[PDB]
């Protein structure tokens, strides 16, 4: 395959999506939805986990890890110690409303992901860490989760296949940096959200010191459509090491912001044109997009035309993938106000644990506080880029980077808005 | 029928603020035995 | 605002706090999903519950819940001054949180914010003297797509115009209870002009099932 | 023997599995710049400071919390090892306060010292610095809370030594702060150590304060008689004046603390 996009509506994963249909059981399983659960749990861990790693699933969590590599590590013998399967549902990224839409609407599909990912890596339970915010999605999922042990599909002997399994739902805080898999196994076990140092990873010691995987609300609710569907259907869409499909949020300056799934490797431009109905004042309104959420670096307009909405394509961009929420910032915008607000809510959303996270992102956002109103020298920018690599990669996880990224990316592609809007400053204040 | 034009999805207009744990709650009969660390807390 | 505690006579240990009888169901209920000698990470659910029983947290819930899980009481203090949804000053009724990180500053939740400040009479943080209404501001909640949007102690408010929030809170002001929604005319996060996906009927049990399963 | 080869600048040492980066170094006679690292402490690894590079892996490691695995090269004095500790340096001086002359710690101090080893010679923070409350927690600890790097010296002490767990980090970010949160008194009776471990001028010595400077002290190593324990202690003195007693090290003993008493 060659060309990208266009998915075709039966082969979506996300039905019911949009809300349209009954998100409880009856209307899950008349969408495909807990059928054959018990023959994919009694095919063994290492059938699912052949599935999982041909189908070239990656993490749709953001960093893009291979998921099938990352369950094989739990697939390890006892040791009196209990496993857990526990899913990250926090999703506090600027830009990414997707997993909402999979709790909200979707709940029997992360369910069915719970019971065949927990069978997967010999997992006892699943803790679905939704996020404090996410009040009416909880309930929802927990209607939807006693639905599931109602009917018998979990709990004690879970679809009368002997294995027994849980699915519990913690809510969160209002703590973005608890989307971390660290901090939140550690706002699970009723301290801060204070991320743990790797290694030890989670399958190592996780949840309570136990083996523990913490993985997205996508990533495991397409995994019993993985086990159905086949493997090798879900690796036919997208690029080769980019398999399946996506969910992305086309939000920012576009006629219809929406949550809609798409193939992997589909261009931006057709994306934003089709799903959005293009930007704000048509295409050559658009000045910049941030591709993946706020931990990506922006791309202006001269690069948004050839580019693919997958990982490595967006690496090729000197920028990440990340979360999938393309947000479109068109000729309107200030987009220094928009990146100094973005650093803004990386130091309110910052655990405040080690150094250079604790110290430099306050002082990123102080430093473009001025650049917004252009206070400083130009000799400030390529400091402020130096800042950025003093936190880049020597922090604990990856907040660090994620505020890095966006400074290092406005630097990179509006150098010269930033000297013009500094230059004006000066003069109009000397 | 088949339904493409109404939004299905309104019980969260009758959520209280005990909703998510009057669910727990009524949840806590379904459970399998949690295990045990040998000992009460970290502190024993 | 600050994080350190001062012991005012409304705010001390002294301040009378104790959970109802079907509050200690509850707490059994939480307590009794995590494993027995991790008691302690039934510290953030519990003590949102002292949140949903007194509307804040006066320095007795966090004794109370130190109490009721043995756990130390500044391992609660640093979970209710952690976390942002703790709130440890008495709110109003209503707590209004506006987003207005960069989605919902690209489509104008400024004009939201100015609109319920001036609907109000108060600004960022500050409290109507009614104590119906609190006016922050947060960061992400959420609802990108659904962008602007507002939060009110449960529920969503999107796609808000300024006359949307200002419907909103006058019947708010009445007594009554609003719609949480998408004031638009779409549903829940669906693209405005109409489908562009999900038109089609989803098949149902069985299709493109793989051979031996 | 299961003991593993690993190579600090080349140089080859024999580890047991378990060993970090940092005690791999110290057995080469090499010590890396730390402040949340302490031996007896447990491992936090939330400064940053003992960032050191592993050869042919695009990223440094924290030398307190990483495990040494077979055939790592540690590249201690390499360039973007000194980049690190350059970094994190400035941003442990962007916030904390112009105290150096007015702080017991001037002479004692680990920020000085490896600030002046291993940090830069100037500023770039250009800004307004923090200025945190300061606590009550006793008569004998003097609390400047302006001068804490957020080190969790203090909440490592006091659970897993004292084992007091009444001090902890309030708020979040930049405004994140060590204390007790309320008008609480941290009296046990090893109350005045956290003055030995805290690496700045934050926990001072309430009685120590103000009268005395380290480099102008004699050291005499002496015996505690408070108790029947026998600590070994120094008596610093200044002029023929006792100013102090500090713990010394003795590994049978008194580890290197002493009682409240006793200093
Ligand atoms: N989805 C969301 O809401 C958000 C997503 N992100 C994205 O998340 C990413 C950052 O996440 P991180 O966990 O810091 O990065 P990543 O390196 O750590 O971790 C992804 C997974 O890889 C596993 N892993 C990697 N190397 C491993 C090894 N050698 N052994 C065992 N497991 C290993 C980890 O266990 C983890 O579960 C970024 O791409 C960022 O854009 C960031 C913010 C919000
Ligand atoms: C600061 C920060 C916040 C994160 N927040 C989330 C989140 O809210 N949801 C999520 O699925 N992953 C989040 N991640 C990514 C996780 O570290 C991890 O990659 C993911 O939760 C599980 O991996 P997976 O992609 O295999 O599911 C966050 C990472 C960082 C550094
Ligand atoms: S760098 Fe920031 S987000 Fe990460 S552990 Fe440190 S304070 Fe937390
Ligand atoms: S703590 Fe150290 S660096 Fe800070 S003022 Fe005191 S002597 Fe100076
Ligand atoms: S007061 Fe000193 S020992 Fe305590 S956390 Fe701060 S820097 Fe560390
Ligand atoms: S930015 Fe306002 S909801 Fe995500
Ligand atoms: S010493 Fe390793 S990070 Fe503080
Ligand atoms: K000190």
């Amino acid at each position: 395959k060659t060309s990208f996009g266009s998915l075709k509506d039966e082969d979506r994963i996300f039905t019911n999506l949009y809300g349209r249909h009954d998100w409880r059981l009856k209307g899950a399983q008349s969408r495909g939805d807990w059928y054959k659960t018990k023959e994919i749990l009694l095919k063994g861990p290492d059938w699912i986990l052949g599935e999982v790693k041909t189908s070239g699933l990656r993490g749709r969590g953001g960093a893009g890890f291979p998921t099938g590599l990352k369950w094989s590590f739990m697939n390890k013998p006892s040791d009196g110690r209990p496993k857990y399967l526990v899913v990250n549902a926090d999703e506090g990224e600027p830009g990414t409303c997707k997993d909402r839409e999979i709790i909200r609407h979707d709940p029997h599909k992360l369910v069915e992901g719970c019971l065949v990912g927990g069978r997967a890596m010999g997992a006892r339970a699943a803790y679905i860490y939704i996020r404090g915010e996410f009040y009416n999605e909880a309930s929802n999922l927990q209607v939807a989760i006693r639905e599931a042990y109602e009917a018998g599909l979990i709990g004690k002997n879970a679809c009368g296949s002997g294995y027994d399994f849980d699915v519990f739902v913690v809510r969160g805080a209002g703590a973005y940096i608890c989307g971390e898999e660290t901090a939140l196994i550690e706002s699970i076990e009723g301290k801060q959200g204070k991320p743990r140092l790797k290694p030890p990873f989670p399958a190592d010691v996780g949840v309570f010191g136990c083996p523990t995987t913490v993985a997205n609300v996508e990533t495991v609710a397409v995994s019993p459509t993985i086990c159905r569907r086949g493997g090798a259907w879900f690796a036919s869409f997208g690029r080769e090491r980019n398999s399946g499909t996506k969910l992305f949020n086309i939000s920012g300056h576009v006629n219809n912001p929406c949550t809609v799934e798409e193939e992997m490797s589909v261009p931006l431009k057709e994306l934003i044109e089709k799903h959005a109905g293009g930007v704000t004042g048509g295409w050559d309104n658009l000045l910049a997009v941030i591709p993946g959420g706020s931990s990506t670096p922006l791309i202006p307009k001269s690069v948004c035309e050839t580019v693919l909405m997958d990982f490595d394509a967006l690496i090729q961009a000197q920028t990440g993938l990340g979360t999938a929420a393309v947000i479109v910032m068109d000729r309107s915008t200030d987009i220094v106000k928009a990146i100094a607000r973005l650093i803004e809510f990386y130091k309110h959303e910052s655990c405040g644990q080690c150094t250079p996270c604790r110290e430099g992102v306050d002082w990123m956002n102080k430093v473009m506080a001025r650049f917004v109103r252009g206070d400083a020298r130009p000799a400030e920018i390529d400091s402020l880029w130096e800042i950025s690599k003093q936190i880049e990669g020597h922090t604990i996880c990856a907040l660090g980077d994620g505020a890095a990224w966006p400074v290092q990316g406005l630097i990179r592609h509006f150098r010269p808005e930033l000297e013009e809007r500094m230059q004006r400053f000066a003069q109009q204040h000397q | 029928p088949f339904d493409n034009t109404t939004y299905k999805n309104l019980q969260h207009h009758d959520y209280s603020t005990y909703t998510f744990l009057d669910l727990n709650l009524d949840l806590s009969k379904f459970r399998m035995p949690q295990p045990s660390s040998g000992r009460e807390s970290p502190r024993h | 605002a600050l994080f350190v505690h001062r012991d005012t006579p409304k705010n001390n240990p002294e301040t009378p706090f104790d959970f109802t009888p079907e509050n200690y169901k509850r707490i059994e209920a939480i307590v009794k999903n995590y494993p027995e000698g991790h008691k302690a990470a039934a510290v953030l659910p519990v003590l949102d519950l002292a949140q949903r029983q007194n509307g804040w947290l006066p320095i007795s819930a966090m004794n109370k819940v130190a109490e009721i899980l043995q756990v130390p009481p500044m391992r609660v203090y640093e979970v209710a001054t952690f976390y942002t949804m703790y709130n440890r000053k008495p709110v109003g009724k209503y707590h209004i949180q506006v987003c207005t990180t960069t989605p919902c500053m690209l489509r104008n939740s400024d004009s939201i914010l100015e609109a319920i400040q001036k609907k109000l009479g108060i600004k960022v943080g500050e409290t109507t003297p009614d104590k119906l209404f609190t006016l922050i501001e947060v960061e992400c909640l959420g609802a990108c797509v659904n962008a602007p949007m507002v939060q009110i102690n449960d529920n969503y408010y999107e796609d808000l115009t300024p006359k949307d929030i200002e419907e909103i809170i006058d019947e708010l002001k009445a007594g009554k209870i609003p719609k949480p929604g998408p004031r638009s005319g779409r549903f829940s996060c669906e693209p405005a002009g109409g489908l562009t996906s999900l038109t089609e009927p989803p098949k149902g049990p069985g299709f493109g099932v793989q051979a031996g399963l | 023997s299961n003991l593993i080869e690993v190579f600090v600048d080349g140089q080859s040492v024999m580890v047991e599995p378990g060993t970090t980066v940092l005690q791999a170094c110290e057995k080469v006679g090499m010590q890396i710049p730390r402040f949340c690292y302490h031996e007896r402490l447990s491992v936090a690894g939330n400064c940053r400071m003992c960032l050191v590079e592993i050869e042919k892996a695009p990223k440094v490691v924290a030398a307190c919390a990483m495990p040494v695995m077979k055939g790592w090269n540690i590249l201690t004095n390499s360039e973007k090892t000194k980049k690190a500790r350059e970094g994190v340096m400035e941003f442990l001086l962007a916030n904390h306060p112009l105290d150096c002359p007015i702080c017991d710690q001037g002479g004692e101090c680990d920020l000085q010292d490896q600030s002046m080893m291993f940090g830069s010679d100037r500023s770039r923070f250009l800004e307004g610095k923090r200025a945190v409350e300061d606590k009550n927690i006793g008569p004998l600890v003097k609390t400047i809370m302006t001068r804490c790097i957020q080190c969790t010296r203090c909440i490592r002490f006091a659970s897993e030594i004292a084992g007091v767990d009444d001090l902890g980090t309030t708020g979040r970010g930049n405004d994140m702060q060590v204390g007790t949160y309320i008008e609480k008194m941290f009296m046990s009776e090893l109350s005045g150590n956290i003055i030995d471990i805290c690496p700045v001028g934050a926990l001072t010595s309430k009685p120590y304060a103000f009268t005395a400077r380290p480099w102008e002290t004699r050291k005499t190593e002496s015996i505690d008689v408070m108790d029947a324990v026998g600590s070994n202690i120094v008596v610093s003195t200044r002029t023929g004046e006792v100013m102090r007693i500090l713990p010394r090290m003795h590994e049978d003993i008194n580890e290197e603390w002493i009682s409240d008493k006793t200093r």
